[PDB]
């Protein structure tokens, strides 16, 4: 279990999404390793605490840092991914990603259902 | 050649096209580079703040332009308020990044002083412009509503295109607001944007990206009339930042001097000279062209070049509605509240146009959630993202500001860009005229909130820029408090014209680029008469 293995399973827990890109996962890890995960213990430790039990305000602060990176797709004011950012995926049924058309006529006059 | 045009913006390209189509020979000089849209789009996707609308247009060292994330400090803003407005310096200019709102001014707007006592009238009246507005609307490709909604600008032909359906967001609000008070008069906004394939461009697919770019050019960008004017036979030389208009022995212009990206000086001679360089870089070529027979700076024997400079001071509100509305479906703005565009009060206050945002709020609402520094299970997180980005409503307005000669732009004695050209030193203040309106503007907001079940109501009471750089070479009666005649020809130089909002004695209550195109077409007509 390299840093990537642990990162990627943490991310599957924290985000709840199965099939997150490892091509993007590697990029978010490397970007985050500028400012976070300075120890080689912090990630395995966060995986443990996040599993059964509770987190320190500093462990929950790191969880958030990881979620934040997958949802917004930005680390340290640098776009890692635009199109594959998870927040877009959460409202894909109703909202588009600005600068990408829906393949439909758009049709925005309808009230979204759910 | 015959005609020299400075500024490949919309104003410059309309002129360049008209006169190049009439077989007459044209040189179009652009400060900035030729950058295509696929590039702007890519720079857009790669930029961390998608609210920064200047950020995907590089501030070239030879032809800089204002940036604010972070500040590039290109403008020197002294005064009591920041004139931190935006403009692009590349082929096609600032209509690359506009919201493509295409309004006409109303009848009073031209006779402000006579009607209201404040401000300052135009030479021309609504009805000299009307036929020119209509061709503007056809040339840009403007959609707007038919006779079921009065916009209060007397029409002869109908809008070239109909609007596409309002978003559930904009329609629901229009119904609720007009039902609380029909004086508000929420209407469909006229826009340089396609409801069907038109002048070669496609129909609008709902990219929600209007500012800062369309990927498909469904909405009008000045680059349309550049590629046109070019096919007509105009010569495009980009990376030609003009710093001087040379006068000759007849009180007439005879050349424009311009530097390349190297700073190496070049010269171009012509019979006629159109200056379309936005309402800052234009005065900045005038006051910088001072010489022997023209001490006080070219075309400026009124002391008025760079003065009576205006824009629409902005004021907003935000809240979460009680009803799911889903901003970000369709164009960013489709709807405006025009109930205060005119009336008695405009002798006390500033008029306004208020407008609802239809801009996607996922990024903003997701960021907001992560600042609460609370880890939630993926399911609460996703729920709260959908709820917040569904109920967010934001309002924004344009207040009028009147043409005051204190408010002005001058080239810097001290400050210089990477190639020697002095830099804009704007001085600017916002008087109780604008502020007394904005107190009422803010009662409308408070009411709108209450109508829509408003929660987390925040008032945005800091006056925001609105990129309508207008007044800087005011047109008028005679040359002893004016720069240009009713024809937008300079009182001093008979072969010099100003295609820009610089020529507009009033900023009014609406996006001014349509009016710019009105005058650009009107001028092109006049100049075509001259050999
Ligand atoms: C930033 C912005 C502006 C804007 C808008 C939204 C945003 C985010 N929404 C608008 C809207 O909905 N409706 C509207 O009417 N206007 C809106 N705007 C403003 C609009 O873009 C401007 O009013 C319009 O672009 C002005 O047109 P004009 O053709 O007069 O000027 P320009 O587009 O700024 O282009 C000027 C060109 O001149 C060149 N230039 C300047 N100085 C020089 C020198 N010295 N030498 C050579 N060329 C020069 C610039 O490079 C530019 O191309
Ligand atoms: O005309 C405009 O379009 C927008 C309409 O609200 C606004 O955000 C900009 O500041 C202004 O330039
Ligand atoms: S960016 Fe383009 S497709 Fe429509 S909503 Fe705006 S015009």
């Amino acid at each position: 279990t390299a840093p990537l293995d642990t990162f990627m399973t943490l991310s599957e827990s924290l985000t709840g999404k199965k099939g997150l890109s490892r091509v993007i996962g590697e990029r978010l890890l490397q970007a985050l390793q500028k400012g976070s995960f300075k120890t080689a213990d912090s990630l395995p430790q966060l995986a443990g605490a996040l599993a059964s039990g509770s987190l320190t305000p500093e462990q929950e602060s790191l969880a958030l840092t990881i979620l934040e990176a997958w949802y917004l797709g930005i680390v340290d004011n640098v776009v890692i991914t635009y199109e594959e950012a998870l927040m877009f995926g959460v409202v894909s049924d109703t909202l588009v990603i600005r600068s990408y058309c829906p393949n439909k006529p758009g049709f925005w006059a309808d009230k979204p259902i759910e | 050649a015959d005609v020299v045009v400075v500024g490949s913006g919309v104003a410059g390209a309309i002129v360049a096209h008209q006169l190049a189509m009439a077989g007459k020979a044209v040189i179009l000089l652009e400060a900035g580079p030729r950058m295509p849209r696929w590039e702007i789009v890519e720079r857009f996707r790669n930029q961390p703040d998608k609210m920064d609308f200047m950020a995907p247009y590089p501030s070239s060292p030879w032809a800089p332009h204002p940036e604010y994330g972070p500040p590039n400090d290109y403008l020197i803003l002294k005064g009591e308020h920041k004139f931190n407005s935006q403009y692009i310096r590349a082929v096609g200019g600032t209509t690359w990044h506009w919201a493509a709102s295409a309004w006409r001014f109303i009848p009073n707007d031209f006779k402000m002083k006579s009607v209201y006592g404040v401000g300052r009238d135009w030479p021309i009246q609504y009805d000299d412009l009307e036929p020119y507005y209509q061709r503007a609307e056809e040339e840009l490709g403007v959609w707007g509503p038919g006779p079921e909604e009065d916009l209060y600008s007397p029409r002869k032909q109908p809008y070239p295109m109909p609007p596409l359906p309002l978003s559930f967001n904009e329609q629901t609000i229009k119904t609720a607001l007009n039902n609380y008070d029909p004086k508000f008069h929420v209407v469909t906004e006229p826009v340089a944007r396609n409801s069907r394939p038109y002048d070669g461009r496609p129909t609008c697919c709902g990219n929600n990206n209007c500012m800062p770019i369309c990927p498909i050019g469904a909405m009008y960008n000045g680059i349309v009339h550049v590629e046109k004017a070019e096919r007509a036979g105009a010569k495009l030389i980009e990376n030609a930042v003009v710093y001087k208009l040379e006068t000759g022995p007849d009180k007439r212009i005879v050349a424009a001097l311009y530097k390349d990206k190297t700073g190496a000086e070049h010269r171009v001679e012509g019979k006629y000279f159109v200056l379309a360089a936005n309402g800052i870089e234009t005065p900045k070529i005038l006051l910088m062209s001072a010489n022997r027979d023209f001490p006080n700076g070219v075309a400026n024997s009124s002391d008025m070049v760079g003065r009576n400079l205006m824009d629409h001071p902005g004021t907003g509100v935000s809240f979460y509605a009680s009803e799911k509305l889903w901003p970000g479906r369709g164009p960013q703005e489709m709807t405006s509240l025009i109930g205060f565009r005119d009336g008695p009060f405009r002798a006390t206050e500033a008029a306004k146009k208020i407008h609802l945002s239809n801009l996607s709020r996922i990024d903003q609402e997701t960021q907001k959630i992560f600042k609460a520094g609370k880890l939630m299970k993926p399911d609460e997180l996703d729920a709260q993202i959908r709820d917040r980005s569904a109920r967010y409503v934001q309002f924004d307005c344009f207040h009028e500001i009147l043409p005051q000669p204190e408010n002005r732009i001058v080239p810097s004695k001290t400050a210089t860009d990477a190639i020697g050209i002095p830099r804009p030193e704007i001085t600017y203040a916002i008087d109780d005229y604008v502020k007394r309106g904005a107190a009422h503007t803010r009662e409308v907001y408070a009411t709108a909130a209450k109508v829509l079940g408003g929660t987390d109501v925040v008032f945005n009471d800091e006056f925001a820029p609105n990129n309508h750089i207008t007044g800087s070479t005011i047109m008028g009666a005679d040359a002893r408090d004016s720069v240009v005649d009713k024809d937008c020809r300079t009182f001093d130089h008979p072969n010099l014209f100003i295609s820009s909002s610089a020529t507009m004695p009033t900023v009014g209550t609406v996006n001014v680029t349509l009016t710019i195109a009105a005058l650009a077409l009107r001028m092109s007509d006049t100049l075509k008469k001259e050999v």
